């Protein structure tokens, strides 16, 4: 069972972006898709849905004239074409079903995809590293790190050593600088005595602009 | 010709009539206008007969399954509920009653076919369709039998048929393989002697509310007989064939006014502020009940009832009726198939090739 | 437009506690209200249909039921992944809404920071930027402050922070913080410190490095 999303991404203002929703897995032919979206750090909003059934569509005050919902039971895929796009529409927006019967919930739920509304160009981020430092106590702990600086749009992934390194790190929400563009930094701790002895590498992926960089994060050299 | 200033409906004989009838006399009361209620045999089928030269009832009831049909040949009188009507009810109802995308009936109650049972022959019910025959067997050594059901109309075979898994029959999609399977089972339950090819409606009803057989599958009308009969009995989730739930195609109990009727706006009346109210409900509903009701306020009440708990969660299990203008055809051709593999007649495969040509 | 009024909007509890959220319908809906969890970065999870029906699978520890107009949402045993914002949405009228969601937080006992400052790298200072980095990790509850000193001046208006989601396992939050100055102030000035005040330190403690010194 699947719902997938696809067709999000950065738009200009006043522009246009059709969303996809594929499906598997239930009968879509009398099953009713919504569209909830999610602007950052808000709650939800459902701004439409459409009866597979009887093709009956529905909308939110606040898309309605701009967004059209649709959906071809032959492909088992909906749609959310947005017109007329607004800062205000910048969001994740989720695909959601419901059943054809009345008491049920939104059961199955797709990804949900970023859609962005600004001018701003996409730029890839600059990699930098939180090296350990020089006073890391001995037989304690150490901090190291890599800073994720300057990209637009979200999102940013970062993994360790591949992924085989998850213990004790934490990525942080990524913040909006004045500049519009994001910051974000990902740390791990490890013990001190590995720090002559290990190999710790950050390894980030912005996909907007097709970045990847691997960074060896070590001790500084005097 | 259709009198003008009185009005005539037509309902399924197995419905709540003489409730429907007691609404008609609240409507008479207080407006003058007589109503008639009518049961006819094979109401739907002589509806477009009638309906096609512009004879018939103003008001007839049947599943959204057959209005599709009618609404294609022009039968149908465009309903116009105004929007805080529609709010009234559960907004998904109304998609049952829409046919190119306007409204042809008000939606009345969502029905599904459950496992009905004696819980004093049978305390707890068979999880599966698989474990029939050998429940039958210590059955028959007591005098009982297992399960009768109404095997004449493919609504109650359905379920079985449809529980496992180009092969359309007359334009819904079925799954060959799953079919076969089903179908199998059940001529199988036959030729074995558990259930017998001519069981019908009435023989099968009769056979539980005497306390012959210790399960039947029937849906919400049929509980008030069984009541009248004092069986004590319970209401349930139907058995599961190769470990998936059975799944019946649920039809919406509708009314539809006939484009042909001079009492559009009588009708519409009689339906929006008679009817579609928890009275007008409550007095079909305590001679036949309907099932889980559209109508929000009164549906609200209900469905504290473990039977109706049950019908919905059948309901959930199985597949809204397409009302697609094929549906007539498509019953006919799986009533034919089911009729002829369970004589005998023809295999199943057989059959199910006859139903899958034209 | 039905508006869906959860009450609180916010609550902390200990691991075992009982959890109660309700939401008031600002009509009358009929029992057509799911309650769904949303983890942070991911979808709703159906947790509730038709006010007190559990999802096939959700564990026996959720709830729901219904008094009149009023829904509740009941945790009978809170665990330590139930850390989400919960939601209720109503289906008796289109358009669906959505309640404004419950933030449902783990309390634990007061853990203090362990605090780590960075130096900007000489690749960043080669571009003309410098960001100084202050870590403030595994700390409970999730007030820390943070007091950015160069040679001892307060800082204001120039840095920035977030903070992760609360652990699954221990409860405890971490929280970055970034200065930001250009290559020139940067290089203006010796003294580099990120103060931290939180519960579990018995005075505040700093982290600081001297520019250029190893
Ligand atoms: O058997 C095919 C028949 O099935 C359904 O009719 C049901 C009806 O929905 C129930 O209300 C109750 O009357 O039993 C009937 C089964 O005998 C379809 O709705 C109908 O069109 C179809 O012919």
């Amino acid at each position: 069972v699947q719902l997938v999303e696809s067709g999000g991404g950065l738009v200009q203002p006043g522009g246009s972006l059709r969303l996809s929703c594929a499906a598997s897995g239930f009968n879509f032919s009398s099953s009713y898709i919504h569209w909830v979206r999610q602007a950052p750090g808000k709650g939800l909003e459902w701004v439409a849905y459409i009866s597979s059934y009887s093709g009956y569509t529905s909308y939110a005050d606040s898309v309605k004239g701009r967004f059209t919902i649709s959906a071809d039971t032959s492909k088992n895929t909906a749609y959310l074409q947005m017109n007329s796009l607004r800062a205000e529409d910048t969001a994740v927006y989720y695909c959601a079903r419901t059943p054809w019967w009345y008491w049920s919930g939104l059961d199955y739920w797709g990804q949900g995809t970023l859609v962005t509304v600004s001018s701003a160009s996409t730029k890839g981020p600059s990699v930098f590293p939180l090296a350990p430092s020089s006073k890391s106590t001995s037989g304690g702990t150490a901090a190291l790190g890599c800073l994720v600086k300057d990209y637009f749009p979200e999102p940013v992934t970062v993994s360790w050593n591949s992924g085989a390194l998850t213990s004790g790190v934490h990525t942080f929400p990524a913040v909006l600088q004045s500049s519009g563009l994001y910051s974000l930094s990902s740390v791990v701790t490890v013990p001190s005595s590995s720090l002559g002895t290990q190999t710790y590498i950050c390894n980030v992926n912005h996909k907007p602009s097709n970045t990847k960089v691997d960074k060896k994060v070590e001790p500084k050299s005097c | 010709k259709i009198e003008e200033g009185k009005l005539v409906i037509w309902i399924n004989g197995d419905k709540g009539y003489n409730g429907l009838a007691e609404v008609g006399k609240k409507f008479e009361k207080d407006t003058g206008i007589k109503v008639t209620v009518e049961h006819p045999d094979k109401l739907e089928e002589k509806f477009p007969q009638v309906a096609a030269t512009g004879d018939g009832p103003d008001i007839i009831f049947w599943a959204h399954d057959r209005f599709g049909g009618y609404a294609q040949s022009g039968l149908l009188a465009e309903i116009t509920p105004d929007k805080a009507f529609q709010d009234k009810l559960y907004p998904f109802t109304w998609d049952a009653v829409r046919y190119n995308g306007k409204l042809i009936a008000y939606p009345i109650a969502v029905e599904a076919l459950s496992l009905i049972y004696n819980k004093d022959l049978l305390p707890n019910p068979p999880k599966t369709w698989e474990e029939i025959p050998a429940l039958d067997k210590e059955l028959k050594a007591k005098g009982k039998s297992a399960l009768m059901f109404n095997l004449q109309e493919p609504y109650f075979t359905w379920p079985l048929i449809a529980a496992d898994g180009k092969y359309d029959i007359k334009d819904v999609g079925v799954d060959n393989a799953g079919a076969k399977a089903g179908l199998t089972f059940l001529v199988d339950l036959i030729k074995n002697k558990h259930m017998n090819a001519d069981t019908d409606y009435s023989i099968a009803e009769a056979a539980f509310n005497k306390g012959e057989t210790a399960m039947t599958i029937n849906g919400p009308w049929a509980w008030s007989n069984i009541d009248t009969s004092k069986v004590n009995y319970g209401v349930t989730v139907l058995p599961t064939f190769k470990g998936q739930p059975s799944k019946p195609f649920v039809g919406v109990l509708s009314a539809g006014i006939n484009a042909a009727s001079p009492n559009k706006e009588l009708a519409k009346e009689f339906l929006e502020n008679y009817l579609l109210t928890d009275e007008g409900l409550e007095a079909v509903n305590k001679d036949k009940p309907l099932g889980a009701v559209a109508l929000k306020s009164y549906e609200e009440e209900l469905a504290k009832d473990p039977r109706i708990a049950a019908t919905m969660e059948n309901a959930q299990k199985g597949e809204i009726m397409p009302n697609i203008p094929q549906m007539s055809a498509f019953w006919y051709a799986v009533r034919t198939a089911v009729i002829n593999a369970a004589s005998g007649r023809q295999t199943v495969d057989e059959a199910l090739k006859d139903a899958q040509t034209n | 437009d039905i508006q869906m009024t959860q009450s609180p909007s916010s609550l902390s509890a200990s691991v075992g506690d009982r959890v109660t959220i309700t939401c008031r319908a600002s009509q009358s809906v009929s029992s057509a209200v799911a309650w769904y969890q949303q983890k942070p970065g991911k979808a709703p999870k159906l947790l509730i249909y038709s006010a007190s029906s559990l999802y096939s699978g959700v564990p026996s520890r959720f709830s729901g039921s219904r008094s009149g107009t009023d829904f509740t949402l009941t945790i009978s045993s809170l665990q330590p992944e139930d850390f989400a914002t919960y939601y209720c949405q109503q289906s008796s009228y289109i358009p669906v809404t959505f309640g404004q969601g419950t933030k449902v937080e783990i309390k634990r006992t007061v853990a203090a920071p362990s605090v780590f400052i960075f130096p900007p790298s000489d690749s960043q200072l080669k571009s003309g930027t410098a960001s100084v980095v202050c870590l403030l990790n595994n700390f409970y509850p999730r007030e820390a402050k943070v007091q950015w000193k160069v040679d001892n001046a307060l800082q204001s208006g120039n840095s920035q922070e977030s903070v992760t989601e609360q652990d699954s396992k221990d409860s405890t939050y971490s929280l970055s913080s970034t200065l930001t100055l250009s290559k020139a102030d940067y290089e203006k000035h010796k003294v580099y410190a990120c103060e931290v005040t939180h519960q579990g330190l018995s005075s505040p403690v700093t982290k600081s490095f001297n520019r250029g010194e190893c």
